[PDB]
């Protein structure tokens, strides 16, 4: 459904608090490291096995910051986000076939690192617009192959 | 190439305007809009050879295609000769359902229109599109004040300042909706905003997305003695009208003057007081409650038909003296500050000048931070009068005619001592005890800002000295009475400092002995309280008759009340009088009754005021002489 | 899985949290109704609204079980048999609502206790409330 | 035909099944919306375990009172009626029931049946692919089939994982997961992924699949009977097919 | 043969290891169902090792391969090998090899035990050496079993052994031992019970550690609370001061540190406002003991440092003993002047520094009933030494003074010239005479000075119930009539109570003795348990000069004048509220009419409030002649304190028992002329605010007092009700007046 215009504002408002060049890569190395399978798709990186090598090795920030990015683009249109990531949704889907369910549980770890950063700050309304927000995300980046 | 391929339009307005089918192996199939962009439209519409300096994607008043469809995720460079040389899939191999077939309309910009309907002027409505003569309205969704502001751009009425409906005229729903996703706002037009959608999607049940903008109703005051003043005319659409008195409340001429940055609401006027104006009259009355930041934002209801004449159009003052500059600068933002009253221009007096003052100033004049204030007529003394005005601010007003000023019985300037500033003149370069109902600046309880709050003194110890070094501190003269007792009522929260003992030398409350902050045994019952002797007050005094408002004008001031002196006294002081005393808008100046044995003093005569102060104490005149009137000089008036 | 480490870890931390426990399994639970509102349709007589005594004492023996769980982490299903029973016959609470919770849980404790939260207790607390509700799952039918 | 799947290969992990890699996986559904696999093994018979037919049910159920209550699809979204069901004699060892199609199943690229092995495949360290239909890492049914590779472990370390001895008298349920599995000679057990992955609810009736590689076929070695590992516990249970081999064939025959 | 061999695998060592046998050339194991230290103690000595360490089955040393060669074997460990322990036969078992045992021996084990980081050799951290490395021990189940065994074996006193770390650090490394709990008698802790070598949860943020004292050393105080019975309890163990944690800390536990403070009882957890004290980093958790113990030392398996409690800070105290009242020199308990110990000095309270429901508190938590009546001037006598400088502004419903907020008198020196005496209401004089036990008996009461037999005429069960009630001794079970106990000698009372049977004490009971009957000498009461008042005059409206007349009986009646005292003039003028003194005027010689006297000779020690509690005669009505008529007058309830004259000074005024002030809120010259007037003074030359002849003391009764100059009196005047002021006594008026 539509988002409420509080809980976008709410959203938007924090993700411009929010630093853009190293959460993601933290967010993205955490679910490397809690759900050690995924890393099969980013295993041209190195070794991903400690989580000092996870946490430094630059590859994994640099795709973190630019998948943040693309997240970025999605709270950007949030209305249409088939169409804005239907391209990146075939390059994943398509090329890669990452299974669609492993990037709720990247969002999922994703508002995990995001209330590690905010602390009480980010309050349940918060945390429930930003699942909300976080689940548009991932279906319209899982709509490719039905 | 391939297979035979060839690309064509079906329904369209046009023949390159349609929905897309492309023939494959001697058959026609359509393609999906699945990843459907800007560049693939305008390589679409490139090779029909037709204008593409605008071209919308989307399906108008083409039906859904039927059978394969042969393309998927195209994704076009904007270079690619033809469509099937884009990138995609595979051929018949899809995912897409005939709803999802893509269109173009391509178009030299000639027929697209926009217009707003309905909101009572061409800049506040409904916005309705008009594409290849086909009106629609753009949707909400995805509507923030970018577009908004992009469209109140295009029809050059500013920008957007609320998306509101007003009851108006409903217009006919239009079974076509254009969707924006969003521009970037530097655009000049919306259609310049990147990738909007014309037809096709459903939207979502809740439509009809209307806006006023800051040009929808705009005010000007016209024929005041002051920017601040004059009788109010409101432009609504093109055209300007007067607003009659009835329809233009105290809190709509508030709204106006804080719009208007004039400050706040100091008389309306009925009766054409600044003279009639010329052509229509609006038929709306504003019922804003006066909180409104614009009154563009305030309901307007139907005139019941009554019938208003220019001799009722509505006039306002407003607070705000704005007519202040520098002269004699190298910049701009230096010089010898020099105030118009009057009607002329004179130097100001630096007798009571500060930094804070410089800084207002430069603020005012959008200077940034007074830099320095140097003494002396650096930037000359000027050949005019010198303007013994005192102002007090402290320093946080924005302007000038915002901070208390004082002119009555100020002391004599010398020549030399005139104000000068230089500001900073970079918008980037930045840098309590008050008394309370005394009815002046300088009497009332003591209340202290400290530790971020207000706070009382007891009457403990309080004596002649610690009040005299509360009417220093605060530039009110000598302390007059220290009263305690909560004399002016009981004051509200901590009671800082008990048992004061000051030599009266001290710069600073703290700095005399006390107990030290929050140790004390008082109550508010016994919170101390000042007057001190410039504390002024204005009265009528009659002998013959109950009207609290009609009699002799006396002042206390320095301890004493006295009469004003009729000499040049004007009916804008009679003005004055009756409004600061809430009786009516004129009255008449009686002969004096006789029958009085007493001589009073009198402290001032010839006080001149223009139009625009509320109280006397704001009026110029002479300095303070105590002489013993005759009774043939008192001024006996009535208001009527 | 559940390696020493693991067992380690999730034990350290869970009692670094101690009492505020309770609390925390109200905050968790509240959010989680805040974010799925389809498992009010499990708490039917309940008020749910914040704060709400029912909720809160019911939190607070989700975080006494837990702290249970963790007391003796080495054979859960016989500490936990119990609730086995109460939730996967009477009850009928369908599988994805453990992992809603369990994750709600986790922001929780991430919020609320930021500096502990390093990765490696993430991971085995994530682990840790698996295997748990898996132990309350696998009775379902 | 057996063992000749158009791609052949190279549940909460990886390995999508994009291609349909998998062509005798079917998706049979219980009257409580409960998804679990089956396997095909013939144009009309499929196998599938008599703990996965008894859900919804009470302990004591009859063939009458199990067959209106299920739901069966094949390849994609193909609806397949049932003409009837037998289960084995005996339930306390063999998890393992039968069903019969009215009618025989099409045979193309999406839907064919495995092969039964001649062979014993089930040598320890030989690593099998495992097909299925059931609940992810959010213990949701999943939205599309997936598969993961496993190894097969060592019998008695799987004894010793549920069991506390092998020794019958000493035996104590030390079951990390409430629920027993059936340990017995007709089974053999297998470890999860090395990668972490493993199965869990809804994976029953699959098949473990083992590619023999100098014939290009694949074989049904195991039918997962156990499905409430949830990389949990350590290893996932099998039926071995060669010790129901002939029971299958007299069925099929009657 | 000599076909038998025996290793320990991979243990680290050739003494500690997985146990394999070598028998006709193939290596197999040993299951270790039906093992224990005997087989252990075989193994180490065929392996020259030493003493047995530690036996364990696989999950140390991993499962072993081949054959099992023995099972259940049954040897006392006085075996030459271990083939020689029972067995089955080779080959017979019912192990798998999961079950194989595995030992280590001394010689591959090396254990020592130190302290690290103590603040002496016999406290710190416990850190066992095993096999070169040095490690800790979790303090799981670490208990004072384990600290009492560590002590032992470091040879240091274990009269008081203390658990966990003083300043010491965490640990690094290996854990060894968890959960160790033996019995105590023990000679080392790896020879208690404990799991299995190297198999723990624990992390290096738990480690046990002791402190062994001689009990010479713990130091136990209060500070912060004014006195050494309140405040925040401090500990000094070891010359470290620390802090308890309030986690667990209930009134028990407080009670105990009360008492090993000898301070009483812990009434409230309550802070006192006294000492802004530097925070103790370190801070002692309890663990639920029961309260009847003598030392907090003597609670069990109370830890010192270690643990961190967040939202549980400083636990303080505050004891009975913070403050005790007592009355001295009165002649009855509950009557004297008030001295109060605070520490453990005594101290008297100036007059301006104790209200009336300070005292009604003080004297119920001393249960002496209700207030009486106020009296300065050291009324009592004088106190002795130091006078606190403390006013209590209490509200009077507190249960123990000790909860009463305390301001500090401001700068001034009070003097025992000024100090309060109070008596309140009850009276505690009462005995039991010839009883068995002290709580049956002839009830005598003390009155006047000598005890007397009360009368049985209506004395019944519940009044004698209350009686032993109060003197603890339950129930009631039977009222003996006639002096089975003897008459005694004396006087017999003829005291009339009126209880209801639930008071408390014989003095909350209603007491009648004027005109009560009199009682035969055999007719004594014994027990074994298991009215309207005036002045008339008829010439003056004044209600406080006349002639005493008593309603009884349905008729009022004069008061004979014969044997009134003082004492019993106060009586009269504090019921009738008039002053605490007056004198007898010449009866008026122009009143011709006779009046029905009802009783005369009324004579009432000092501390009753009420004639009703004053002895007299009996009841009789005669006739008076004129001269036997008193007429008396009582002094002025409105005096002139410390002024020049008795016409100038500050204004007090007797109302509700007790003296008080007079705001100068409205104050003015006719109030003032008012009362200096009904005194008989001239005209008002001033009216003196801000206490000008010094602070008055007690209730401000009066406030925005509003006369007009034409009344009577100032009770006359409109005025704001009477005791509620908002004023100080800094605000106490004072007039002078010509
Ligand atoms: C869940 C949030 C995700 C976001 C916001 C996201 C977005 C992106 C974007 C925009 C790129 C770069 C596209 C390009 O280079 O053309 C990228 C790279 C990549 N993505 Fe994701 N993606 C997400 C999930 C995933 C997941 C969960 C996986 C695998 C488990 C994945 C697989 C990859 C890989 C392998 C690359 C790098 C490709 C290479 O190095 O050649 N994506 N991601
Ligand atoms: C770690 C996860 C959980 C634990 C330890 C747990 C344990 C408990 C406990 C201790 C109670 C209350 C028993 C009593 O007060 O007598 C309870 C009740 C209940 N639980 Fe859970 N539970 C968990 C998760 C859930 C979830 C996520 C749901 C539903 C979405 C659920 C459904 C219920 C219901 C319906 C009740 C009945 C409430 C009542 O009887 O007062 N459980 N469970
Ligand atoms: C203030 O003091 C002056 C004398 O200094 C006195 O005349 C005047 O009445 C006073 N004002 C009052 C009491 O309000
Ligand atoms: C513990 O305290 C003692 C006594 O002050 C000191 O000698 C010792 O160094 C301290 N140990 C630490 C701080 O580890
Ligand atoms: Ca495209
Ligand atoms: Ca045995
Ligand atoms: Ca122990």
């Amino acid at each position: 459904v539509h988002l409420t215009p509080e809980e976008k504002s709410a959203v938007t408002a924090l993700w411009g608090k929010v630093n853009v060049d190293e959460v993601g890569g933290e967010a993205l190395g955490r679910l490397l490291v809690v759900y050690p399978w995924t890393q099969r798709f980013f295993e041209s990186f190195g070794d991903l096995s400690t989580p000092d090598a996870v946490m430094g090795n630059p590859k994994v920030k640099a795709h973190g910051k630019k998948v943040l990015g693309a997240f970025s683009d999605g709270l950007a249109h949030l209305d249409n986000l088939k169409g804005t990531f239907a391209t990146l949704s075939e390059l994943h889907c398509d090329k890669l076939h990452v299974d669609p369910e492993n990037f709720r549980l990247l969002g999922n770890v994703l508002v995990c690192v995001l209330a590690h950063h905010f602390g009480k700050e980010f309050t349940p309304p918060v945390q429930a617009a930003y699942q909300k927000v976080v689940a548009g995300v991932a279906n319209a980046l899982a709509h490719k192959y039905h | 190439k391939g297979a035979d391929l060839s690309l064509r339009l079906v329904d369209g307005v046009t023949e390159c305007s349609g929905r897309l089918e492309v023939r494959f192996q001697g058959e026609w199939g359509t393609i999906c809009d699945d990843g459907w962009d800007s560049y693939d439209a305008a390589v679409a519409c490139k090779q029909l050879g037709c204008p593409t300096a605008v071209t919308a994607i989307g399906r108008v008043n083409a039906s859904k295609g039927f059978g394969h469809i042969w393309l998927d995720s195209v994704s076009c460079q904007g270079h690619e000769p033809a469509i099937w040389q884009c990138k995609h899939h595979e051929w018949g191999k899809h995912y897409c359902n005939h709803n999802e077939d893509a269109g173009v309309t391509c178009s030299d910009g000639s027929d697209l229109e926009l217009r707003l309907r309905g909101g009572g002027s061409r800049c506040a409505g409904t916005v309705e599109v008009e594409i290849q003569r086909l009106l629609g309205k753009v949707c909400d969704r995805g509507w923030g004040l970018k577009e908004a502001d992009v469209v109140c751009r295009q029809l050059g009425c500013g920008s957007a300042l609320k998306t509101s409906y007003q009851v108006y005229s409903k217009i006919q729903a239009t079974n076509t909706w254009l969707f924006l996703s969003s521009c970037n706002g530097n655009e000049t037009s919306l259609w310049d905003c990147k990738n909007w959608q014309w037809g096709g999607l459903t939207c979502d049940h809740y439509e009809e997305a209307k806006i006023t903008c800051s040009a929808h109703r705009e005010p000007r005051l016209v024929g005041g003695d002051i920017p601040c003043s004059g009788r109010v005319e409101v432009k609504h659409g093109d055209t300007w009208g007067s607003i009659c008195d009835s329809d233009f409340s105290l809190e709509a001429a508030s709204v106006l003057c804080r719009e208007l940055q004039c400050g706040t609401v100091v008389s309306i006027l009925g009766g054409a007081h600044f003279g009639e104006g010329n052509g229509q009259i609006w038929a709306e009355e504003f019922q804003c409650e006066g909180h409104e930041s614009h009154l563009s934002l305030c309901p307007v209801a139907p005139r019941p038909e009554g019938t208003c004449s220019h001799s009722r159009d509505v006039g306002v003052v407003c607070s705000r003296y704005t007519e202040i500059r520098l002269v004699n600068g190298k910049t701009p933002c230096e010089g010898r500050v020099e105030l118009k009253t009057l009607g002329a221009w004179g130097s100001l007096c630096n007798s009571h000048w500060d930094i804070e003052d410089a800084h207002v100033l430069c603020q005012q004049l959008k200077c940034g931070v007074a830099l320095s204030t140097p003494g002396g007529a650096r930037f000359g003394k000027g050949n005019g009068q010198i303007w013994r005005h005192m102002f007090h601010c402290t320093g946080t007003e924005q302007h000038m005619g915002d901070c208390p000023v004082t002119a009555l019985g100020a002391s004599l300037c010398p020549s030399e001592q005139v104000a000068s500033v230089i500001c900073s003149g970079n918008q980037s370069q930045t840098l309590q005890l008050r008394l309370v109902n005394g009815g002046g600046r300088c009497a009332g309880r003591v209340e202290i800002y400290h530790e971020g709050s207000w706070g009382t003194i007891c009457d403990d110890s309080w004596d002649l000295s610690d009040a005299h070094v509360v009417c220093r501190q605060l530039g009110c003269g000598e302390a007059i009475n220290a009263t305690g007792s909560a004399h002016f009522g009981e004051g509200t929260g901590p009671i800082w400092l008990d048992e004061m003992k000051c030599n009266g030398k001290e710069s600073r409350i703290w700095q005399c002995h006390s107990h030290g902050w929050g140790q004390q045994n008082c109550r508010h019952k016994e919170d101390a309280g000042v007057i001190c002797s410039e504390f002024m007050s204005l009265r009528l005094t009659s002998e013959a008759s109950r009207e609290a408002c009609a009699g002799r004008l006396e002042v206390f001031y320095n301890g004493a009340w006295g009469t004003v002196g009729k000499s040049s006294m004007s009916e804008t002081t009679v003005g004055v009088v009756c409004r600061q005393l809430g009786c009516a808008d004129k009255g008449k100046i009686n002969p004096a009754s006789l029958d009085k044995a007493m001589s009073i003093p009198m402290w001032v005569d010839n006080v001149q005021c223009p139009k625009g102060p509320d109280t006397l104490w704001q009026c110029p005149s002479s300095p303070w002489e105590k002489r013993l009137a005759s009774p043939s000089e008192e001024t006996w008036i009535t208001c009527d | 899985v559940l390696s020493p480490a693991d067992k380690t870890n999730v034990k350290a931390a869970w009692g670094k949290v101690g009492a505020h426990a309770g609390e925390y399994g109200a905050e968790a639970l509240e959010r989680m109704f805040l974010s799925f509102p389809t498992t009010k349709t499990y708490f039917p007589h309940f008020d749910l609204s914040h704060g709400s005594a029912q909720v809160k004492g019911h939190g607070k023996k989700v975080a006494d079980a837990l702290t249970n769980a963790v007391a003796h982490v080495d054979d859960m299903p016989n500490a936990l048999s119990a609730l086995s029973d109460l939730h996967a016959h009477k009850l009928r609470v369908d599988p994805v609502n453990f992992k809603l919770l369990s994750h709600c849980l986790l922001v929780t404790l991430a919020a609320h206790l930021p500096a502990e939260f390093t990765p490696a207790v993430h991971a085995s607390l994530d682990k840790f409330l698996a295997s748990v509700s898996t132990v309350l799952t696998s009775k379902y039918r | 035909v057996c063992g000749k799947p158009k791609n052949p290969a190279n549940i909460l992990g990886g390995h999508l099944d994009a291609k349909g890699s998998f062509p005798w996986q079917a998706k049979m559904v219980s009257h409580h919306n409960l998804t679990t696999g089956a396997t095909l093994i013939n144009e009309q018979w499929l196998l599938t375990t008599a703990k996965n037919l008894f859900l919804n049910h009470s302990e004591n159920a009859t063939a009458k009172d199990i067959a209106p209550t299920l739901t069966l699809y094949v390849g994609k979204k193909q609806l397949v009626e049932i003409e009837k069901v037998v289960l084995h004699p005996n339930y306390s060892q063999v998890d393992i029931g039968l069903i019969k199609l009215k009618q025989k199943v099409s045979v193309n690229e999406r839907v064919m049946p495995i092969c039964l092995p001649s062979k014993d495949y089930a040598e320890v360290g030989r690593v099998g692919y495992v097909s299925g239909w059931g609940r992810n890492a959010n213990f949701k049914f999943t939205d599309h089939l997936k598969y993961v590779m496993l190894p097969v472990a060592d019998q008695d370390q799987c004894i010793r994982h549920y069991e506390g001895s092998t020794v019958p008298e000493k035996k104590t349920p030390k079951s990390p997961v409430g629920v027993q599995p059936i340990l017995n000679e007709h089974t053999f057990c297998a470890g999860m992924s090395k990668y972490q992955e493993d199965t869990c609810y809804g994976d029953a009736g699959s098949a473990f699949a083992v590619h023999d590689l100098e014939e290009d076929t694949w074989y049904a070695t195991g039918i997962l009977s156990f499905d409430k590992s949830c990389a949990v516990a350590e290893y996932g249970v099998y039926v071995k097919v060669t010790s129901i081999q002939d029971w299958v064939q007299k069925t099929i025959a009657e």
